């Protein structure tokens, strides 16, 4: 029901492409740190694997191995009362090269577990960082978090890749964005917990 | 049938104008250089087809090579270097006037050509989509005038097959390779009709 | 030989002989997210920037606002014009805008993402081409709707008839009652059967 | 007649008339040692000039130095580049470097040539591409080896895994107990895994 | 099935690049000038193959008379010689800018040509791996002008075999027949990495 248990940890609680992460150990949820939904935040970018590179024996194992090869299930929790109002806009971005605010450091590319706050490569959330607006970005695997509606969302996000294993390191295979479409309105700030946890990880 | 990807990104388009002297002129094979072929491959983040060119040779005021080098063969350098004769550099002659016509195989490294490219391998200098260069030079020896042979290339991609559809791109290009943008949404009130 | 030998008509695929006869390729695996026919991620719905009055495209964009103590106004108003105006950046105006002809029909849905405690009568009135689009709500009522309580039901999905242009309302039936401004979410798809034919290349 | 005709496309092999149809050319008898693929003779293993560091080449340059009284240190070391270094003249470097990509199985050999007195312990390290190639004896042993006794087994053949760049070290485990300069003997081959593909040619 | 050897000896190198002028050449057939096909054919010792010639006739400033002369028949020595019309030699007539193609089977005297030949029939001269010479004229007469034809030879070895692989040439060549050499290790410490 609501007691969903992966390994030594234990938490209280849409597939992309329809295409379940499979094989050709390390499947635990992470939490990260919670983010501030204030009235004035522009978005949240969370590169995948490499939110993960210091995370443990999930991030050890990215660091020693090269090639390697994961899957994830994302649940992003935005815990409201039923007075809140606002809805986040949760999108998987295969391959998310960024224009940058000439090619983009890496320092933000690979930003780790806290990310890209677009509120501070552009981060200019109206072009999703690339010149192509934000609206047309509902193609990809999403699902809007409305607190009338509903408070969490699960993406379930495969290994989308065209080498079988690349090296982690160098090259996010997906990146989770959640962008503030509606903004909160409250009778001011709300936190968001996002917990990532790494199913289907194959190293070399 | 007109919607599918085998008919909607397979048509052949001129993905390079040039003008060569009686010297020559390289190009790395980027489809992307077209903004419209690059407005209708960015809705695939990775696309794998057969290449087919057919090469048009104009005079303007004579035999053509066309030379498809691989990926890792040397370019020329000169137009009397040894890299022209290279066995391993396929080329095709032909008459100033007619057209050639060939076929180039898969020749990326991964399952698939890299349209985007999320990390370093230079975010977007990638080897994947690399497909080698084409080389072009009018074979003939002290001809005592100059004639410029405008050579028309004509690529169309068969055999197409297309994965992870995009964004489509609504702001104009900036770089080659790079997602680097300088309101495309016009104003109408919201209310009228 | 016969007329019309030795010509290059750019639109006659045919059968030509391989540069590299030996090399074989790189086996092709198969990579998730396959697309085999644009029909399949038209269905999909995306939202529209339906909010053209503001100066700079943003997120507000595609936010249509919703105002309290408003009774018999229009929310929003839109034309069907799938080439131009607020639907040429959309997906379906962005692949609509590549063909001449767009026989099919559409899958019209709006997402209200107002607080708990707010409720309102909104009425999605459809006119079909050749009529005038109604300018009050009870023209709009008398005609074809939807009476689609925003407080009970937070999405409704309207499947608009074939077309082959037709306006679109929305009035406040009672007013909103506010707790002790508000956005509207539009989304926009295509129903399986719409076809698409000669595709052109728009410069 | 369709676009490219008449054209001379070098990689179109086609029949052709002969131009002595007549000629009976002398039979063809079977002379022995046939090589009908090239991974038939990278499978016989080839010595590798591994000591580069001798000005001139020369039989000596075939031979690895090992000295006695030294533990801890390092013999030889070497990385993979199939196409420049240490493996560019070697059968492997030879025929690899007419193409571009080399996916395969290696199958690496060394060979004592002491004295049937002297006996040593090398540790044969092997680090796989991306991690950092040992600088001590101890992190190669703590990884990935054979303890191969001179002493004892004057031959030993180590499999490297399939590769499609890593590194390979050698350190005295003991130290070598001389009789009241010694040389090592490295080969390389191809293991039957090993595919090629894209011939390419060096100028 | 790129190392096959049907497709590592057999791709069309062009084994001579000369001139004519509006007069002729001899070429004793040699497929070791080339060191690019040389390289190639010497880690073998011997190798039969039926040959495949593509002629390519430029002009610069028309016929081409391509003759394959067999092993015996006298060759030309005036452009005018009477063995220019003898029946035995075969001559194909072909214009200036397209190109001729015929093929010659195996005129070896042994069961394959020999690469190397460790003794006398002169170490190197052997009269095993004479394919014959070709001759080349323009056939026209007291032309008002002199148009030199450069013409380009690309033979294709068909039907490859290969015997007793021999270890791959590391120097450069001196001398046509005749292994004669003039440091091709190059130096790293050899613990370094």
């Amino acid at each position: 029901v609501q007691q969903i248990t992966l390994g030594n940890s234990t938490i209280t609680t849409v597939v992309c492409y329809a295409e379940w992460p499979e094989y050709l150990s390390v499947c635990r949820f992470y939490t990260l740190d919670s983010k501030t939904w204030t009235t004035g935040s522009k978005g949240w970018c969370w590169k995948l694997p490499d939110a993960l590179k210091d995370m443990g024996v999930f991030g050890q194992n990215m660091f020693f191995h090269s090639l390697g090869r994961s899957g994830y299930t994302v649940h992003v929790q935005c815990n409201a009362t039923k007075f809140h109002s606002g809805c986040l806009l949760v999108v998987v971005i295969p391959e998310h090269q960024l224009a940058s605010h000439v090619s983009v450091k890496y320092t933000f590319t690979h930003p780790g577990e806290r990310g890209i706050d677009l509120s501070s490569p552009v981060k200019d959330v109206i072009y999703n960082m690339n010149g192509t607006l934000l609206g047309n970005l509902l193609i990809f695997p999403h699902q809007f978090i409305n607190l009338r509606t509903n408070n969490t969302a699960t993406i379930v996000i495969p290994y989308i890749n065209s080498v079988p294993i690349d090296s982690m390191t160098r090259h996010n295979n997906v990146s989770l964005m959640v962008i503030p479409i509606a903004p909160l309105t409250v009778p001011p700030s709300l936190p968001i917990t996002v917990t990532i946890a790494p199913m289907c990880t194959e190293f070399s | 049938s007109e919607t599918d990807v085998e008919c909607f990104l397979g048509r052949a388009a001129c993905v390079h104008v040039t003008e060569i002297q009686n010297l020559f002129n390289d190009w790395k094979i980027n489809l992307s250089s077209l903004v419209q072929l690059r407005k209708k491959l960015e809705l695939f983040t990775y696309v794998r087809f057969d290449s087919e060119y057919t090469i048009l040779a104009t005079a303007s005021q004579l035999v053509v090579q066309a030379m498809y080098v691989p990926p890792g063969a040397p370019n020329p350098k000169e137009w009397d270097d040894y890299t022209w004769q290279s066995a391993s550099n396929p080329s095709v002659f032909f008459k100033v006037g007619d057209t050639s016509r060939f076929s180039v195989p898969y020749v990326g490294l991964a399952s698939a050509y890299n349209c985007f490219y999320d990390g370093y391998s230079q975010y977007g200098i990638t080897v994947l989509n690399h497909m080698g260069s084409m080389a072009f030079r009018i074979v003939n020896e002290h001809d005592e005038h100059k004639t410029l042979v405008k050579i028309r290339v004509y690529h169309r991609a068969k055999h197409v097959e297309a994965w992870i559809p995009r964004a489509p791109r609504a702001l104009p290009y900036t770089s080659i390779g790079r997602t680097n943008y300088p309101p495309v949404i016009k104003k109408r009130d919201i209310k009228s009709y | 030989t016969l007329p019309g030998s030795g010509q290059f008509l750019t639109t006659d695929d045919r059968q030509s002989p391989s540069a590299l006869p030996n090399y074989e390729p790189t086996p092709r695996i198969h990579i998730p997210g396959k697309v085999h026919n644009l029909l399949e991620i038209i269905q999909v719905d995306t939202l529209i920037p339906m909010n053209n009055t503001h100066t700079k495209d943003e997120v507000n964009s595609y936010l249509i606002p919703l105002n309290a103590n408003r009774q018999n106004e229009q929310v929003f108003g839109t034309n069907l014009f799938i080439g131009d105006g607020v639907f040429k950046t959309t997906l379906l105006g962005e692949i609509v805008q590549y063909y001449t002809h767009w026989s099919g029909s559409l899958r019209f849905s709006l997402m209200y993402t107002g607080p708990a405690l707010s409720s309102a009568k909104l009425i999605l009135a459809y006119t079909p081409p050749g009529a005038r689009g109604p300018q009050d709500r009870r023209e709009a009522m008398l005609g074809t709707h939807v009476v689609w309580d925003i407080g009970l039901q937070s999405t409704i999905v309207m499947t608009i008839p074939w077309t082959s242009a037709g306006f679109l309302s929305c009035w406040y039936q009672t007013s909103l009652i506010l707790p002790p401004q508000v956005y509207l979410l539009s989304f926009i798809s295509a129903c399986p059967d719409f076809k698409l034919r000669l595709m052109k290349d728009t410069q």
